[PDB]
Parts: C-alpha cells; structure tokens; sequence
C-alpha cells in the first residue's frame, strides 16, 4: 500500500516534467529557424539598403 | 563595503562578457540536451520503484 | 538578350492567362485569381524590360 | 545555472533579434504591403472582367 | 553563475565543433548499419528464448 | 547520427534555386485535373465515334 | 541527333496511337486515357525536339 | 506458460525493431536521393547561372 | 578639435584614395556576387522555416 | 568604410585576376563533364528509390 | 547627368501620386498620405535640381 501511494506520486510528477521538456524541444526548433530567419532578413535590409558606404 | 562593490563590478563584467560570447543556436540547443540527460536519470530512478513495486 | 527576355516573359504571361481561364472553366476561382495575380506579374516583368529595350 | 534560465535568456535574446530585423526594415522604408494592396486591386478587376467573359 | 554559464558556452561550442566536423551521411549510414547489428543480434536471443521454450 | 538532420542538410542545400513550392504546386495539380481528364474524354469519344 | 529523337517519338507516338484507337473501337472507356496521354506527352517531346532541330 | 508469453512479447518487439529499420533504411535512400538531386541542380545553376569562367 | 580635423582630412585622402582606386568594371560585378552570396544564407533560414511550418 | 570599401576592391581585383588566368572553354568543358558525372550519379539514385517502390 | 536625376524624379514623383489616388479608391486614408508626402519630398528635390541644372 505504502509502495503503490508513493510510486503513483512519483508518476505525476514524471508526466507533468516530460510534458516540459517536450515543451522546450519543440520550442528549440521553431526558435532556432525564427532566429535564422532574423539574423538573414538584418543582413539583406542593410545590404540592398542604400544607407551607408 | 568599497571592496565587496568592487567585486560586484568585476563579476557584473565578466557576467555580461560570458552571456556576450553566447550564441542562441548553439545554447537552445545544448539547454535541451541538458534536460534531455537530467530526465534520463530520473527515469531510472522510477525504473528501479517500478521494480520494487512488483 | 533584352529582347529575348521581353518575349519569353510576354508568353509566360500568355500562358498562365490561359491556365487562369482554364481553372475559371473548371470553377475554382482561388487557382483562376492566383493565376491572373500571376499573369500581371509576368506583364509587368515584360514591360519593364520593353522600356528597357 | 539552470537549463531553463539559459532557455529563457536565449529565447529573448531571439525574439529581441526579430524584432530589431522588423524595427530595421520600417526604418530603411518598408515596401511589403503597399505593392501588395496595388497587386490584389488590379487582379480583382482582372478576375472580375475574366468571369464576365 | 559565472562558471556555470561558462561551463554552458563551453559545452555548445564543442558540440558545436563536432557537429561540424562530422558529415551526418557517413554517420547515417553507420548508424543503419549498427542498428541491422543489432537487430541480427536480437533475432538470435529471441531464437535463444524460442528455444527453450521448446 | 539524426535522421532529420540529414534531412535539414538537404533541405538547406537544395533551396538556394528557390522552391518556395508556388511555382510547381499550382502547376502540377491544374496540369494532371484537366491533363488526365482530357485524355479520359477523347478517349471515350473516340471509342464512341471513329466506328 | 535532334532529328533522330524527333523521329523516335513520331514512332513511338503511333504505337500508342493505335492502342488509343483499339480501346476506343471495342467502346471500352477506361483504357484510351492511358495510350492517349502517353501518345500526347510524345508528342510535347517531338515539338520541342522540332524547336531545337 | 511463462517462457510463452515471455517470448512472445519479446517477438513482438523483434517485429516493432525491424520494421522500423526498415523504414529507417527506405528514408535514408530517398534522403541520399534528394541530396544528389539538389548536387546536381547546384552544378546546373553554376554553369548555366551567371557570369564567370 | 584640430586634431580630429587632422584625422578628417587624412580619412577623407584614404576615401578618395580607395574610390579611385576602383574600376566600375570588377566592382559593380563583384557587388552583384555580394547581394548573390547574401541572398542564399536567407533562402536557407526560409528552407528551414517552411520545413517546420510542415 | 575604408577598410570595407577596400575590400571591395580587393576582393574585385582578386576574381578578375582569377577571371583572366581561366579559359572558360576548357572550365565549361570541365564543368559539362562535372554535370554528367551528377546525372549518372541522379540516375543510380533513382534506380534505387524504384528497387525499394518495388 | 543633373538633368537625368530630375527627370527621374519627376516620374517616380508621378508614381507616388497615382498610388496615393489607387489607395484613396480602394478606402485606405492611411497608405494615401505616406504616399503623397513621398511625393511632395521628390517634387522638393525635382524643384532644387531644376534651378541647380
Ligand atoms: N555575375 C554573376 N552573376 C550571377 N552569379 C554569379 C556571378 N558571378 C558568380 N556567380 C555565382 O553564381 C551564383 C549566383 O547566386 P544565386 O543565388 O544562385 O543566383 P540567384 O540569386 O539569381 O538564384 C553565386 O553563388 C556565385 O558564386
């Protein structure tokens, strides 16, 4: 009885981490191409600008 | 207190120097591996309670 | 070769005018209003490079 | 020090970075709607006279 | 902070370089290899349990 | 060792040409309706009219 | 060269021409599409290959 | 009964494990594919793109 | 305020130095290679955001 | 821009003198043999998406 | 070579206008006013590089 009430505890908590972290991975992804994109559209704007020498 | 105010303006420095020389591509990415290797480890330890469940 | 180029975008135009009424024949308007958007697109290509020329 | 504060300070780092590359494109004279309201106009009278006939 | 933010960087920038030394073809290739490996591997012990079933 | 990553090298180096995919999605799907859907029709004229 | 290839598909044009015909003479439906667009994509190939010759 | 059932859950995942690799080695072909193809369109968009030796 | 005056001068010698130095025959070629060069890396972060919108 | 400009130009001068040392007759030559070489290659590829279809 | 940019700036300040007048037909009050004060500051050049030529 004891066993089961804890091990069941434990299981929440597992989910609600792995839930978590999944979060982050996708996360990870998505923000990696938004910030390439970012980085590339900075570029382009200052060298098809006129703006400079 | 000058000297702990001192030290607080060289950490603060070297702080900024460190968070400077970060690139997010390669951070993100490493971030979640840490998680990744953290979840690994607890997924053992509720391995072995499964077991002792049984 | 400014020559050449205003022809090819001209029946590049042509062509997609001819998609356009194709995909109104068929009754999917989205495709025939795209393809128009398209043909207008090649026009104005064409006609940059007939000034050009 | 942890995974997560890291995760936190790139991710605004990033979204900090896309929205310098859309502040930049407004300064240097944004272009992507003004020709894009001309182009839908024009190819709605173009579809409107193409369904007629 | 300091060190373990460094410690972050640090561990990015060599994964980083080992990312780009490596050629993920060749390693896609040999991965598919290990994984037959151990599939054949695999196929004996259940042959093994089959066995002594028998 | 990803698969994916293998993907994203791909991905990557067969992009610089351009493949937004406006060009060649609208093309093909028109092309192949009224392509396959003609040759369907005169067929099936033919087959009821040259006898 | 070009006018060999052009030649090629001529041929191979009537011997999915006839097959087109057949289906088509027993008042069969569901066969003709597949010799007459086989028959129609040689001949795109010949007008391009007449072009180039 | 045991060894049953013990070694029919281990086929079972016998089976899950191969049929994953073989799926593993059909998108690892189609993925060497797709890159020799954009090689390909790289030495075409080369020879035939701009200007140069 | 003389002496960045001085280095105005010698700023605006090296300016000129270097436009006449050009030759519009390579360079306006070699600005169209630069636009070229930059417009591939943005079609790349593209491919990558397509392939995650899918 | 000093320094960026001359670049420019010596990143100009540089592709020109390249420009002249070449024949492009033997490099489109060269680079036919090169495209060739690719569609065998595309070929093969091909093949073997058609073996696994199969 | 001044005359060229004056009459250059006269057709792009012509341009201005007619989107300015597009914008106002299709119920936007907001790209019409950028787009006649674009307007007002290429006709300002033209009428200085008028009287410099
Ligand atoms: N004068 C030139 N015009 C076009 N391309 C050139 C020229 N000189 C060299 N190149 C090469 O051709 C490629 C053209 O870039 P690319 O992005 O493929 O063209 P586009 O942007 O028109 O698709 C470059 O990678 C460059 O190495």
């Amino acid at each position: 009885a004891q066993q089961r009430t804890m091990s069941e505890n434990l299981r929440r908590n597992l989910a609600a981490l792995e839930a978590k972290i999944s979060e982050a991975k996708t996360k990870k992804n998505m923000l990696q191409a938004r910030a390439k994109a970012a980085k590339a559209n900075a570029e382009l704007q200052q060298t098809l600008g006129g703006l400079g020498t | 207190a000058l000297f702990d105010r001192l030290g607080r303006v060289v950490r603060a420095n070297l702080n900024d120097l460190v968070s400077k020389a970060e690139d997010p591509e390669k951070v993100l990415e490493q971030a979640v591996i840490d998680m990744q290797e953290d979840l690994v480890q607890l997924r053992q330890a509720v391995a072995r309670t499964i077991a002792e469940e049984k | 070769r400014t020559e050449q180029r205003l022809n090819q975008d001209t029946q590049e135009a042509k062509k997609w005018e001819d998609r356009a009424k194709l995909a109104l024949t068929n009754g999917e308007e989205n495709l025939a209003r795209e393809a128009l958007a398209r043909k207008k697109s090649l026009t104005d290509t064409a006609a940059a490079y007939q000034t050009q020329l | 020090s942890s995974a997560t504060s890291a995760f936190e300070r790139m991710e605004n780092k990033v979204l900090d970075m896309e929205a310098t590359s859309q502040a930049a494109g407004e300064l240097a004279g944004f272009g992507i709607e003004n020709q894009f309201a001309q182009l839908e106009a024009s190819s709605g009278v173009e579809d409107e006279l193409a369904a007629l006939k």
